[PDB]
């Protein structure tokens, strides 16, 4: 080899070491993804976490655990051609608004927004790419649901409803429906915390869920599953 | 008496262990190292350690029936002796290192795993086999046959000279035996106990809820941490225990009546310890779903 | 009778 | 809106109509002719023995 | 009155179908028969390139046939020296979501862009010595699927929604925009002369665009599923498209229909990429089945199998001079077959 | 743009020691290997040091092998050259030269200004010509020779061409053999084979006047030529 060749291979070696150090510093950052209808407080949650831009990334940390958060709400493209990029995501944060069981936005003759989010959740949970990725399900308007169930019962949205018109029973019904939407119960789990304008709770739940999922992943990778 | 049971029983043990280890090693070798999740390289190391553990048995098979008469040459004895040394204790320390890595990875992944990239690549196996070689160094070539009486029947025993003062020889055998047993009896024991107890404590304080769906997970995982350590202990402990007892028996009186039973069951205790290497595939690989 | 020194280190063991 | 979109589709189709079309035989024969003419310098079909291959 | 217009459009489409049916004289298989078969093309990996850490989504070959640009989900845009496996550059990107990468014919600029719906232009030969951003093109309302250079100033970007744009680099403006696809346009191949380019969308249609004018001269619809990759022939007479329906179809511009179809029973996966070897005997198609198949373009037969990858062979490419084909996959590998 | 201003030097007793320092100015200093070239008061150019990108290779010369130490620090973008024992043959004006090495690279792009230090086998290039008189405009050829052929097995020859205008710092004319550089007009050209390499210039002006040097880049003890002075009678 010539002198230029030795210098070139030294440059390649230093570039390789820089790439390795960048990868090792990036592999310790928890990656998360958000999905929602669009009016489900996803922007509100993003603003709370902090305390035409198709992809939006937000950095935040809590208890010495860096968190990568990606928002894909403003994409307006068919989901199949770009949903496989997010295969190694630690968890998926699904924000669904429990308040707007009624009040369809797209077409009055069509189904409710709860139902559209239900199909979205089913498609994401049963997707072949996310066969091993947990979902941290969220309900957004705790108080709005409480003040709207009094005037209108849960029967206006579901025909098979049979429970009483109380807050806890309706919350349990919606939670159980979103739980039983899942089809591979063993591989993945749903966390379904309730948050509405509450501080120190959203990030705490995200941290606990991330620690649990990383522990379970470590057990799976360490021949103990 | 009843000396005809041992040849056949370790024949069967060899057959079962060789079949299981081959089935495991073909699968682990057919896959590339990079695609392996965390410790399949260590698992393949354990498999090849068991292979080196077993392959010295065919030459040792008809040894009992030829009644301590070795015509094959002392050099082969010198080879296979450090071979069996290295494979047995390096296998114990391989189990030790694997369980320590699991302890580090699960107990506190957030605080730990800074050194995981350094440890998991090749340094753990490198230092493990370096320690194995270092422990083999005093007994690399230390085998000389024993004439015993005027009878021509002799076999390749290990070197009894270690030329020094008369009292220094006894010290040499006792020290080498005690050290060789003690390292792999006490360091792996503490490693197993501490690491597995910490894993159990971490899962107990981590789940925080006894969910019915997760109840099966909790129960079978706790059972895994129970069974791994209990099998390792209840299998490999008695051999070291009885050998240490007999070595200590030189100081004590211990009339020949008891030593008769002790040295009659020590050949049995060899296989009573070998069962761990025999059945560890069912312990580690067979439970893991993706081997199947 | 008297136990031989063979099984101490030879018959099976690898000490 | 919709009416304009349908109209534009109509003019697009009518412009697609006025396209000179040659027979499949002639175009295919041209493809074979070009392919066979350039098929002597292609390295994938005929590997370079020792020199011109830098890999 | 939309019914009258719709039925007129249907009648005109029927006229087009009748015309293309009448133009079909004889099958390409019959005419191509009596030719010498390719034979068992043996392909062996000359040398592999390693250093990435995520899945490689796009690669592009330089016009010198020695330099290679690779893009990955890790925020790295490595420029490779194919002959000696040396990393010439390591370009960090603002967004780690990369779906396409291009290398300028002059060898000065490199463009990458993905879900961040903006195309980033990088200057390689910089006076300072580090790679700098030249222009951050924005204005597409969707993920960029394929960006390609006509020259040092013009770049064509395959949008995410329905469109394509003839961006010029000097000013952040679109000289002309292309509309007419009913789905997400994914592939974009340029002719040997930068006067026409064909694009495929997720609606089973391929459209031949006139770059200077800005109209779709011809439309091609033979497939039944999404179109992933399109590559021109060594000349501008024909081109081949790969779909998710386990098929590759060779379309002809002059005759204006499909010439020959490339499908086999054993293949049930999709076509991740497609490229023509020089002189156009061989059609190299990437597959979801973790393998690359060497298709004879003239006769629908499988010359060989390029099987040296673990995961999806996402990106494929043949050098302009024609020595070697480089395949990238979802593992952090990129092997140079020859 | 890129500005290298080396500084530090006065009178030195015959045997003392002093330190040279060159400060970079915003051109990604850490990614460039840096050289050290000195010029005798009325003679050609030598080569005294080389530190690579990342302080990997620290090749020295055969005459300053033990008495010279070169080091760099990534912060503050400064290059150092520390002397320990200065002889009478070390008096010169020292040039800090940038060098970047990859496939499509141009070594020896930017040269420094220089610091006056007044103390008070290897391939040899001949450059037998010492002065070729030239007109206001004509075609002029500058020749060179090498002891060993510079055509490596890779396929590229490693002879470079430099121009030193009266009262300025050297620049780069053809950054390899027959490979035109950047910032230099199309008049200059090169062509050579074997051990004989030549330079050609199409049209003259008040910018080609100066002294032209050659340089090989095969073996790290780099050598220059005697120089060819153009006087423009």
């Amino acid at each position: 080899l010539s002198a230029e060749d030795k210098a070139a291979v030294e440059r390649s070696k230093m570039i390789d070491r820089n790439l390795r150090e960048d990868g090792e510093k990036a592999a310790r950052e928890v990656k998360l993804l958000l999905l929602g209808a669009g009016e489900s407080g996803k922007s509100t949650i993003v603003k709370q976490m902090k305390i035409t831009t198709g992809i939006v990334e937000t950095h935040f940390t809590f208890k010495d655990l860096h968190f990568k958060m990606f928002d894909v709400g403003g994409q307006r493209s068919e989901r199949k051609k770009w949903i496989h990029c997010f295969e190694g995501v630690t968890a998926i944060i699904f924000c669904v608004a429990l308040s707007d069981y009624d009040l369809v936005l797209a077409e009055d003759e069509e189904m409710n927004r709860m139902h559209e989010s239900m199909k979205l959740f089913d498609s994401i949970c049963n997707n072949k790419w996310f066969t091993d990725t947990s979902i941290i399900l969220f309900l957004n308007k705790k108080d709005l649901f409480e003040e709207k169930i009094k005037k209108s019962p849960l029967t206006i949205c579901y025909p098979e409803y049979a429970g009483s018109n109380t807050y806890e029973e309706a919350a349990a019904y919606i939670q159980c429906q979103f739980e039983d939407l899942n089809k591979r119960k063993d591989t993945k789990e749903i966390y379904t915390h309730f948050t509405c304008a509450t501080d120190t709770k959203n990030v705490q739940f995200v941290f606990d869920a991330v620690t649990d999922v990383i522990i379970k992943n470590n057990l799976k990778d360490c021949g103990l599953f | 008496s009843s000396g005809a049971l041992i040849p056949a029983i370790y024949m069967l043990v060899f057959l079962l262990g060789t079949t299981g280890n081959g089935l495991v090693l073909w699968t682990v070798f057919r896959s590339s190292r990079e695609k392996r999740r965390s410790a399949d390289i260590f698992i393949a190391s354990l498999a090849v350690a068991d292979l080196t553990f077993v392959v010295t048995l065919p030459l040792w098979a008809t040894y009992t029936y030829r009644d301590y008469d070795w015509p094959f040459g002392t050099f082969a004895c010198k080879l296979s002796s450090y071979l069996i040394f290295v494979n047995m204790y390096a296998s114990v320390f391989c189990l030790t290192g694997l369980s320590f890595d699991r302890y580090l990875a699960i107990v506190r992944p957030v605080a730990n795993a800074r050194l995981r990239l350094r440890v998991s690549g090749a340094v753990a196996t490198a230092v493990l086999w370096v320690l194995a070689a270092l422990l083999a160094m005093p007994v690399m070539v230390l085998r000389t046959t024993g004439d015993l009486e005027n009878t021509t029947k002799v076999q390749c025993y290990m070197d009894y000279s270690m030329v020094a003062t008369v009292s220094s020889e006894w010290a040499w055998e006792v020290g080498l035996g005690v050290s060789s047993t003690t390292v792999g009896f006490v360091v792996p024991f503490t490693i197993m106990l501490t690491c597995y107890f910490f894993i159990a404590q971490t899962i107990a304080g981590h789940f925080r809820k006894e969910r019915i769906e997760g109840l099966r997970k909790r129960r079978r995982l706790l059972s895994i941490i129970v069974v791994l350590v209990v099998t390792f202990a209840l299998c490999w402990m008695p051999y070291h225990l009885v050998k240490t007892l007999y070595m200590l028996g030189s100081l004590l009186h211990w009339p020949c009546d008891f030593d008769l039973f002790l040295m009659n069951i020590f050949p049995y205790c060899t296989c009573i310890s070998y069962v761990n290497s025999c059945l560890n595939p069912f312990l580690y690989a067979f439970f893991d779903p993706r081997f199947r | 009778l008297q136990r031989r020194c063979m099984p101490l280190h030879s018959r099976v063991p690898f000490p | 809106a919709s009416i304009a979109q349908a109209r534009k589709l109509v003019e697009q189709l009518k412009m697609e109509a006025n396209i000179d079309r040659i027979k499949v035989s002639k175009a295919a024969a041209d493809l074979m002719a070009y392919c066979e003419a350039h098929a002597k310098e292609d390295p994938l079909l005929t590997p370079v023995p020792a020199s011109e291959n830098p890999f | 009155e939309l019914d009258q217009l719709r039925q007129e459009a249907e009648q005109l489409k029927n006229q087009i179908r009748d015309a293309r049916k009448a133009c079909a004289d004889a099958t390409l298989s019959q005419i191509t028969n009596n030719i010498d078969p390719v034979g068992r093309i043996q392909m062996r990996t000359r040398r592999t390139l390693r250093g990435h850490l995520a899945k490689i989504y796009a690669m592009h070959w330089g016009t010198d046939s020695r330099l290679l640009v690779s893009a990955s989900q890790d925020g790295k845009l490595i420029i490779w020296d194919s002959y000696t496996t040396n990393k010439v550059h390591a370009i960090p990107l603002r967004s780690s979501w990369v779906m396409t990468c291009a290398y300028a014919p002059s060898g000065n600029y490199v463009a990458c862009g993905g879900l961040d719906n903006i195309c980033s232009i990088y200057n390689l030969k910089t006076r300072e010595g580090n790679v700098r951003v030249s222009r951050e093109l924005a204005g597409h309302t969707g993920y960029l699927s394929c960006c390609r250079f006509l020259d040092d100033n013009q770049i064509v970007t395959s949008s995410g929604d329905t469109t394509c744009a003839l961006w010029d680099i000097e000013t952040g403006q679109q000289t002309t925009t292309f509309t007419g696809h009913t789905g997400d346009v994914m592939s974009l191949s340029l002719a040997p002369d930068t006067r026409l380019f064909v694009s495929g969308a997720c609606d089973a249609s391929a459209k031949l665009w006139d770059v200077r004018e800005g109209m779709c001269r011809q439309t091609f619809t033979g497939h039944e599923s999404d179109i992933n990759a399109i590559c021109f022939f060594p000349n501008g007479n024909a081109f081949a498209t790969g779909s998710d329906d386990a098929t590759c179809r060779l379309f002809d511009l002059r005759a204006d229909q499909e010439l020959m179809t490339y499908s086999h029973d054993n293949i049930i996966c999709g076509i991740t990429s497609v490229s023509f070897s020089k002189s156009g005997r061989l059609l190299l198609a990437g597959y979801d089945d973790f393998n690359c198949n060497v298709w004879d373009a003239l006769k629908a037969d499988r010359a060989g199998v390029l099987a040296g990858h673990d995961n999806r062979v996402s990106c494929l490419g043949v050098t302009d001079d024609g020595m070697a084909v480089a395949t990238g996959s979802w593992d952090s590998f990129l092997k140079i077959w020859n | 743009d890129v500005q290298l201003v080396e500084s530090g030097g006065g009178l030195v007793q015959p045997g003392g020691s002093r330190k040279l320092s060159c400060s970079a100015s915003g051109f990604a200093f850490s990614s460039f290997g840096m050289h050290w070239v000195r010029q005798a008061p009325e003679k050609g150019l030598e080569w005294v040091a080389y530190i690579s990108s990342g302080s990997g290779t620290i090749y020295y010369a055969d005459t300053v092998k033990g008495r010279f130490t070169i080091s760099r620090d990534d912060p503050k973008n400064t290059l150092f050259l520390q002397m320990t024992s200065l002889r009478s043959e070390d008096t010169a004006m020292y040039y800090c030269v940038r060098s970047i090495y990859y496939y499509g690279s141009s070594p020896f792009d930017f040269w420094g200004q220089g610091t006056t230090l007044t103390v008070s086998s290897d391939i040899v290039m001949t450059q037998a010509t010492s002065s070729v008189p030239v007109t206001p405009g004509e075609s002029v050829s500058i020749s060179c020779r090498s002891s060993k052929s510079l055509l490596h097995s890779n396929g590229n020859t490693y002879l470079y061409w430099f121009l030193q205008r009266p009262g300025q710092s050297p620049q780069l004319l053809i950054y390899r053999m027959s490979n035109l550089a950047s910032g230099v007009p199309d008049r200059f050209s090169g062509s050579g084979s074997g051990t004989a390499f030549t330079l050609t210039i199409s049209r003259l002006e008040a910018e080609d006047v100066g002294v032209y040097y050659c340089m090989q880049h095969l073996e790290y003890p780099l050598t220059f030529g005697a120089g060819t002075k153009l006087e423009l009678k």
